């Protein structure tokens, strides 16, 4: 067996490495320190941490949305320290409860949640140029950046673009560990059932998905450590036998295989899709489909099974019934 | 009147679904799957037009390879059937074949972000050092397949650009020599390094390094697969079935 | 029909039973005893779902679904087209499975590495089990087993959470779902750096391992490195149903109320009540 | 935290949809042992004699009972809704025939009620009926009534912790909560839907594209409207100690025919019937309880799928005296 792919039998260390940005060096912070019992299962070294002006935008914007965020759940258990502790998963900041459209809603009713969301969509966005911007000044691709992207404009879809698609800023969704969760639920039946939503699908499948290339992509990479298949971008421009014996598994295996690199490609497309898949869901409900079942009734697709219990006619529809 | 009706019974989310499915179609088989061949292609017994990398340390490489030199293969096949095995002429290890199969690597040396050899001893990188409550694996016996002590453990060889240690270097017994074990292929204990993977007369046989402080990308290979091999070929049993 | 690098690997050996029998390639796919009984559990559950299929009233993809027996015929057999089909194609479906999975021990060891792959596909094939065979034998019939049918099966998970309340709240589901989007975000992450670092545009050098350290110190002020993501993609991954299991095994068997209600553990503790 | 093994189940939809009943024996036991405290029905009497109108002197509603039968029904109700008191509950001990205490007032009202519900709502209540015990179980307060805001405990025998008291505002969210099956969902459905027929519970449209008209801005309905759907299911659910495949097929809650069960189109009626108790025999009696009676906005205690149902799916496991007391209802 190989130890090694259990835990780091022998720990190594070293001086530090610094390698130089096109921007920014001065602003790295912190004095790196040495867990033995991280560096069993990673590498050992802690910080230090790049600062720069979009992580501080960031901390600052997104500190605030929380702020906003948590003194109206202290204020719904009427700063009762107990009872916020207490009830800390049942608290949350709501959306407006009554229809006033697109208009701006009062405080108490909506205001302090559009504000802690205006707030958190800088903070996101700031973060962003700080995933993006620090792979430039490192001479990297923009791969991680790009994926990001999607992930941010799938939570600016259900936030403010589909409200504001269907005009209703009612429809976002609540701040809270719970109430956020109820939302789901309130969604999907409002539009009929998501497990009938095609996209809502295809985003499942990617997220399965992902869960199926990293076992197998992570799996493989261990049962390949032997060889230094964990060196990845050097067997990218030297394939070595660890990357070889790889692809023959998966060939031998489903009749066909990747490369080192290619995988990699796989790997970002599938986790891209999830977000990319769920947005253009969001983005047809309630604009263009009202109820995703009856589509799918409409479109012949949706199963149908036999009585068990006898049909029950809709008694609103019978004579006489009161309203 | 219904908000993305169409033509016919058609609407607008029935239109997505087609684009989406031929966006994925067209990314999977025209992209991805190009992308999967720029290595075992083509086959012997729908090609990307070739990738260029600048290399960090200078010089470039287009991949897949094609070699100046090529190596023969000593391995018999067992029928004349397409999809028959092949069977090792002599020693499977020193012959690397099968397990004990290596790839054409460059003969440079894995250099670090400043150039520097990458993989190298203690003895040279003296300004590393292993992990305070870990065991110093040095001067320690290692213990082979058949429980003979094959040798003793003279240097461990540090990754300088990732923090990792990834051989053990060891005297081998009665033979004048050192030589390299990868990590992965030792159990380290307080007082001895375990190594199933071949038996202690076939440490003689690991293959060597050009130079005694610095080892090659295609030497890595050489050296890792040939314990690799032992899994298979140690012993005539363990080319057999299990049950 | 070989890949340019793949002569050298093809020899006998590392098989766990057969021993030269079965130790072949069928075109690029290795055989061996584990192959050939991969196909005839797929060939005997692919003719079942046929037979009962045509013996239904639709051949529309969607819309066929072959379902378990009624609650009434607990653990027993059941008649052919009343859930016998089902209770077949159940075995069946193990069977390729196991055989699926042992197949590739054996390719594992011929290419003399670790069995890291097909440990990792024993989890899918746990929460398989989880759902078709223990649940339904703690509950005590086969009929609270899922459906197999495309739309059909959406359906039973549907029903189940909601026999639940609001299945949001298993405490199981929790940790599954924060697992799923986890490994999800983990992978976009790993793929694009891997990518970024040997492809970092215009004509630009290849960057460097400790390039990889680099990026991921600047942004998050920690690098777990190039080997120990594989091992936490692998953790990630698998706890999705390792975690999972336990909420899917505890709804019935351990607990008949809402999920919601569960957490009154907590919020009923008397001295905050 | 948990509860053992083995479980309850039944089936109510085609195999393989996982539709049905999960119970607890333990839970089922309780409730049964709770329930079959009903005192069993009076003796027959004498069906010879006057009518009780010509008899006493201000019988409004009983009137047409001989004096034996009339009696029969006097001891009945003493049973059921004021057994430890006795016939003082409601009587002027030295006239009986006086109105003197708030009770009598209020009893004869409800004695309408009863034959109402047993008459007039049968979709609901079917043969099995209510009596007063249904609700009362014995105590002039009936365990499990409603203000038009949440109170707890859901039962009114128990005594409330300080935090549980309506007038400490920090408890709020516990006391909706524990209406709604233990969610964060911040919506009362009991005055929402129940206390009246104000509101609409179906929210999901029965067209698969939105309609033009009623599909954009202030045309929509909010999507809260959703969420407090949800809460009065939540309460529904736990009120008939059940979850939603006892009335749904959740492939599609907004369908009726094979898509819902039996129970469902019971449950409707049952929603009618609650909203016509509260509307116009409950909430009216405000003027006639004493103040210690009524909620903090005045109002009188009110009716909830609870107050009869008290955790199971039929009142009293389905339990009748309705061939016993045909003075209850239906009446010709
Ligand atoms: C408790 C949770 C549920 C469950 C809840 C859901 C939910 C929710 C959704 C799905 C969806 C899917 N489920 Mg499911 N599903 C469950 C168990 C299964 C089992 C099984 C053997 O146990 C299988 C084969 C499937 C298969 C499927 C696919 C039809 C679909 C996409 C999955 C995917 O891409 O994954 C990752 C794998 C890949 C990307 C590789 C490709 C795999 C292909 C697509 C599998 C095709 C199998 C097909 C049905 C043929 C069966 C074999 C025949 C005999 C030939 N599910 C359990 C019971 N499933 C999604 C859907 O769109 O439904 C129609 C979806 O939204
Ligand atoms: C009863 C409830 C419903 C339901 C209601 C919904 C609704 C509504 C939606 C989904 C969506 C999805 N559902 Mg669902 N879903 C149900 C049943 C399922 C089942 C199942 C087995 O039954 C599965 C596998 C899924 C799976 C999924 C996901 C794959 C999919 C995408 C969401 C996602 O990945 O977000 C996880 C990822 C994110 C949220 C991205 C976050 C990224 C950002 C950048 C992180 C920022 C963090 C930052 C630090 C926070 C700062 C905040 C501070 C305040 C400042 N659903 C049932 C039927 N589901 C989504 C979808 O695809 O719709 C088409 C969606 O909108
Ligand atoms: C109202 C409905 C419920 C709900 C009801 C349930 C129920 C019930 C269960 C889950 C479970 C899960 N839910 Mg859910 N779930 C809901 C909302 C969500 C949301 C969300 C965003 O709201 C998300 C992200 C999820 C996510 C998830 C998963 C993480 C989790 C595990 C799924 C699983 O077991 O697959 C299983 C997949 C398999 C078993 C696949 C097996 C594959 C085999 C080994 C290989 C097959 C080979 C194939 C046939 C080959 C074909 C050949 C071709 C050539 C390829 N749910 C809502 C609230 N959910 C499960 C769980 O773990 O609960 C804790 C579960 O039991
Ligand atoms: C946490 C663990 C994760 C994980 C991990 C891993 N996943 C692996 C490995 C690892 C490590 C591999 O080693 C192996 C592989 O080779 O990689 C390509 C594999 C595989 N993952 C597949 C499907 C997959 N993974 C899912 C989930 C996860 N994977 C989770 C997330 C899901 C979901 C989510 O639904 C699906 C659909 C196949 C492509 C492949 C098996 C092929 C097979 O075993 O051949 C043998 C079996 C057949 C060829 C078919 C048998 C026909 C039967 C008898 C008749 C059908 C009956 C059936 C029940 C009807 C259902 C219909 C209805 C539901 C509509
Ligand atoms: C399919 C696509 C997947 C995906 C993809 C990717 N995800 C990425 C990247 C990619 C590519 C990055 O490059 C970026 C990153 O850097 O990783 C290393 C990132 C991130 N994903 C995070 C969270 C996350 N991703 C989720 C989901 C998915 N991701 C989906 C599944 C979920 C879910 C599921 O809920 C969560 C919770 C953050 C950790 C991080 C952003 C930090 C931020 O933007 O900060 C903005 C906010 C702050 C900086 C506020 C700081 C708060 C402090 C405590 C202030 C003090 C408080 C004070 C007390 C107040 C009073
Ligand atoms: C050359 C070679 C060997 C190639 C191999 C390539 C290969 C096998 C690649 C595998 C990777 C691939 C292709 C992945 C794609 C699969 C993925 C990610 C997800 C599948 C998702 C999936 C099946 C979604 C369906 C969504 C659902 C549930 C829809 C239900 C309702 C429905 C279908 C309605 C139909 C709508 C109407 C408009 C059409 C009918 O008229
Ligand atoms: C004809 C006959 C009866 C023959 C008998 C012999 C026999 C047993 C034949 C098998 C026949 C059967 C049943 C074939 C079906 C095989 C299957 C299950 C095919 C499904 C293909 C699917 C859906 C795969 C899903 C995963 C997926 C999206 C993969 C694409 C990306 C790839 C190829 C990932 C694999 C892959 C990974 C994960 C690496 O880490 C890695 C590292 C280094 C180099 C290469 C690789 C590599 O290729
Ligand atoms: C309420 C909780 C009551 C209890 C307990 C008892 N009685 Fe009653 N009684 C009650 C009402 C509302 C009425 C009027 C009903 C009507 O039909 O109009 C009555 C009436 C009587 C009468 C008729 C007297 C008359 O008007 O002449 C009698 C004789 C009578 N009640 C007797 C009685 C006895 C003996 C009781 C206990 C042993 C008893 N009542 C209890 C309300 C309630
Ligand atoms: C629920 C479905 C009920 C049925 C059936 C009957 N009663 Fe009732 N009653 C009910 C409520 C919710 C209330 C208000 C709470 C309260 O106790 O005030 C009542 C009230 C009365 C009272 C007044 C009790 C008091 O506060 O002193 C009496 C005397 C009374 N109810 C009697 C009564 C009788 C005799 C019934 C049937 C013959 C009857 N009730 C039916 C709820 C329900
Ligand atoms: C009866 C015994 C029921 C139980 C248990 C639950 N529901 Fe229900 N639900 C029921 C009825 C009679 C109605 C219609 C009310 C009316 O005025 O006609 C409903 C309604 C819903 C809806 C809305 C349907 C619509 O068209 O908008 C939903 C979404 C719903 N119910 C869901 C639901 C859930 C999730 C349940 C348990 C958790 C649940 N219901 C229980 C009857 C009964
Ligand atoms: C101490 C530690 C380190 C940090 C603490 C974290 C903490 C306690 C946070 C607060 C409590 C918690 C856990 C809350 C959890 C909330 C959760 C999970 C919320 C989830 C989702 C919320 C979402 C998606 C909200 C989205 C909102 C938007 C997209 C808004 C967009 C708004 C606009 C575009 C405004 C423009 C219009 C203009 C006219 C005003
Ligand atoms: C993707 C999320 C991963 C989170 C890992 C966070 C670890 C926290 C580390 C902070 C490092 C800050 C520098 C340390 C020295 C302090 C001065």
């Amino acid at each position: 067996a190989d130890y090694q792919t259990i835990y780091t039998q022998i720990q190594a260390r070293g001086p530090h490495i610094t390698v130089s940005g096109e921007w920014g060096d001065n602003d790295r912070v912190g004095k790196p320190f040495y867990s033995y019992w991280l560096g069993k299962i990673g590498d050992a070294q802690i910080g230090p941490i790049y600062l720069g002006a979009s992580g501080i935008a960031a901390f600052a914007f997104g500190s605030t949305a929380i702020l906003i965020i948590l003194f109206n759940m202290a204020a719904e258990v009427h700063f009762d320290p107990l009872q916020f502790f207490r009830q800390f998963f049942w608290l949350g900041l709501y959306p407006p409860k009554a229809q006033y459209g697109m208009g701006i809603p009062p405080l108490h009713d909506g205001g302090w949640w559009l504000m802690a969301g205006l707030f958190m969509t800088l903070s996101l966005g700031s973060w962003w140029i700080r995933v993006y911007s620090r792979a430039r000044a490192l001479g990297l691709g923009t791969h991680i950046a790009w994926n990001f992207a999607a992930a941010i404009f799938f939570v600016l879809c259900i936030g403010c673009i589909h409200p504001t698609l269907v005009g209703s800023w009612s429809e976002g969704v609540p701040f809270g560990i719970w109430p956020h969760i109820d939302w789901l639920t309130a969604f999907s039946i409002r539009y009929g059932n998501f497990y009938y939503c095609p996209w809502h699908g295809f985003s499942i499948g990617f997220a399965y998905g992902c869960g199926l290339l990293f076992a197998a992509h992570g799996a493989t990479i261990l049962a390949v450590a032997r060889f230094g298949g964990d060196r990845e971008i050097e067997q990218i421009t030297d394939r070595g036998t660890a990357v070889e014996r790889a692809a023959l598994f998966w060939r031998w295996t489903i009749g066909f295989n990747a490369t080192i690199e290619s995988v990699h490609r796989w790997g970002w497309f599938f986790s891209l899709m999830v977000m990319v898949s769920a947005s253009v869901g969001i983005l047809l409900t309630g604009t263009f489909v009202d109820n995703w079942y009856l589509w799918c009734v409409k479109h012949g697709a949706a199963p149908d099974y036999p009585a068990y219990l006898p049909a029950t006619p809709d008694p609103a529809s019978l004579p006489g019934a009161p309203k | 009147m219904y908000h993305g009706a169409l033509a016919q019974h058609l609407d607008i989310a029935q239109l997505v679904w087609y684009a989406q499915w031929l966006v994925i179609w067209t990314v999977v088989l025209l992209y991805l799957r190009r992308e999967d061949r720029r290595e075992g292609y083509p086959l012997v017994e729908e090609l990307p037009y070739p990738k260029t990398f600048v290399l960090p340390h200078g010089g470039t490489v287009t991949v897949p390879r094609r070699r100046p030199e090529t190596r023969e293969l000593k391995l018999a096949q067992t029928d004349g059937f397409e999809g028959a095995p092949l069977q090792p002429t002599g020693n499977p290890l020193v012959d690397a074949v099968g397990p004990a199969s290596y790839a054409e690597r460059a003969e440079v040396v894995d250099a670090t972000v400043d150039g520097k050899a990458k993989i190298v001893p203690l003895r040279v990188a003296t300004d590393f050092s292993i992990a305070e409550g870990d065991v110093d694996p040095r001067g320690l016996p290692v213990v082979a397949a058949d429980g003979v002590e094959a040798g003793t453990v003279t240097d461990l060889w540090v990754d300088r650009s990732e923090h990792y240690f990834r051989y053990l270097e060891l005297s081998v017994a009665g033979s004048a020599r050192t030589a390299l074990i990868p990590l992965g292929f030792c159990d380290v204990k307080k007082d001895k390094i375990v190594v199933t993977s071949i038996l202690s007369e076939q440490f003689a046989n690991v293959p060597r390094l050009q130079s005694r402080d610095q080892i090659t990308l295609r030497e890595e290979d050489k050296v890792s697969a040939y314990y690799a091999g032992g899994l298979l070929y140690a012993t005539p049993e363990r080319a057999e079935s299990l049950l | 029909a070989l890949l340019s690098f793949e002569r050298k690997y093809r020899v006998r050996g590392g098989t766990l039973i057969g021993g030269d029998l079965f130790d072949f390639w069928v075109g690029p796919y290795f055989v061996g005893f584990f192959g050939v009984s991969a196909i005839f559990f797929i060939f005997l559950g692919v003719s079942l779902i046929g037979y009962a299929a045509s013996q239904g009233p639709t051949w529309d993809p969607f819309a066929i679904s072959i379902n378990p027996p009624d609650l009434k015929y607990g653990l027993g057999a059941a008649p052919l087209l009343e859930g016998g089909f089902w209770q077949a194609i159940t075995v069946c479906a193990l069977g390729a499975f196991i055989s699926w999975m042992l197949r590739e021990v054996e390719i594992s060891r011929k290419l003399g590495i670790g069995w890291h792959v097909p440990l990792a596909f024993c989890v899918p094939i746990f929460m398989f089990c989880v759902l078709q065979v223990f649940r339904p034998l703690l509950l005590g019939s086969w009929g609270h087993a899922f459906p197999y049918g495309i739309l059909s099966h959406l359906d039973w998970v549907n029903n189940f959470g909601y026999q639940y309340l609001n299945w949001h709240y298993n405490p199981g589901h929790m940790s599954s779902v924060s697992f799923l989007f986890v490994n999800a975000m983990a992978l976009g992450l790993h793929g694009g750096l891997i990518l970024s670092v040997a492809n970092p545009g215009d004509g630009d050098k290849v960057k460097t391992a400790e390039h990889e350290n680099q990026y991921f110190r600047d942004v998050v002020g920690y690098s777990i490195g190039a080997l120990s993501i594989h091992r936490l993609g692998l953790f990630l991954a698998s706890n999705i149903f390792l975690t999972g299991a336990f909420g899917t095994i505890a709804s019935g068997p351990f607990w008949t109320r809402g999920w919601p209600e569960w957490w009154g553990w907590w919020l009923d503790i008397p001295f905050w009540s | 935290c948990f509860e053992p093994p083995p479980a309850t189940t039944t089936q109510t939809g085609f195999r393989g949809l996982s539709m049905g009943e999960v119970l607890h024996p333990a839970t089922v036991k309780a409730k049964k042992e709770r329930d079959a405290q009903y005192p069993p029905a009076l003796a027959a009497v004498k069906a010879e004699g006057p009518p009780v109108s010509q008899v006493y002197k201000n019988v409004k509603v009983l009137g047409n009972l001989t004096e034996a039968e009339f009696l029969r029904t006097m001891t009945a109700i003493t049973e059921w809704v004021s057994p430890q008191e006795g016939c003082t509950y409601c009587h002027d001990e030295n006239n009986l025939a006086s109105e003197a205490k708030y009770p009598y007032v209020v009893a004869r009202r409800m004695l309408e009620m009863t034959r109402a519900i047993n008459t007039n709502w049968t979709q609901h209540v079917a043969q099995t009926g209510v009596t007063c015990y249904t609700c009362h179980r014995g105590t002039p307060l009936p365990p499990y009534v409603r203000y038009l805001e949440p109170t707890l405990p859901l039962n009114n025998r128990e005594t409330p912790t300080h935090v549980e008291r309506v007038e400490t505002r920090s408890g709020y969210v516990v006391r909706l909560a524990k209406y709604t099956a233990y969610s964060a969902l911040n919506y009362d459905p009991f005055t929402m839907f129940l206390a009246n027929d104000k509101r609409q519970v179906r929210v999901v449209p029965q067209t698969a594209l939105p309609l033009v008209g009623v599909s954009r801005g202030k045309e929509r309905r909010p999507l809260s409207d959703a969420y407090a759907t949800f809460a009065l299911m939540m309460s529904i659910s736990d009120s008939l100690g059940t979850n939603c495949t006892f009335c749904h097929n959740a492939q599609t809650f907004e369908s009726w025919g094979k898509k819902s069960t039996p129970q469902r189109a019971i449950a409707w009626w049952g929603i009618r019937m609650v909203r016509d108790l509260n509307m116009n025999y409950l909430a009216p009696l405000n003027a006639s309880l004493p103040a210690s009676r009524l909620g903090r906005q005045g109002e009188a205690p009110q009716a909830d799928c609870r107050t009869c149902h008290q955790g199971v799916t039929k009142p009293l496991f389905g339990a009748s005296r309705l061939k016993d007391y045909p003075e209850l209802g239906p009446i010709k």
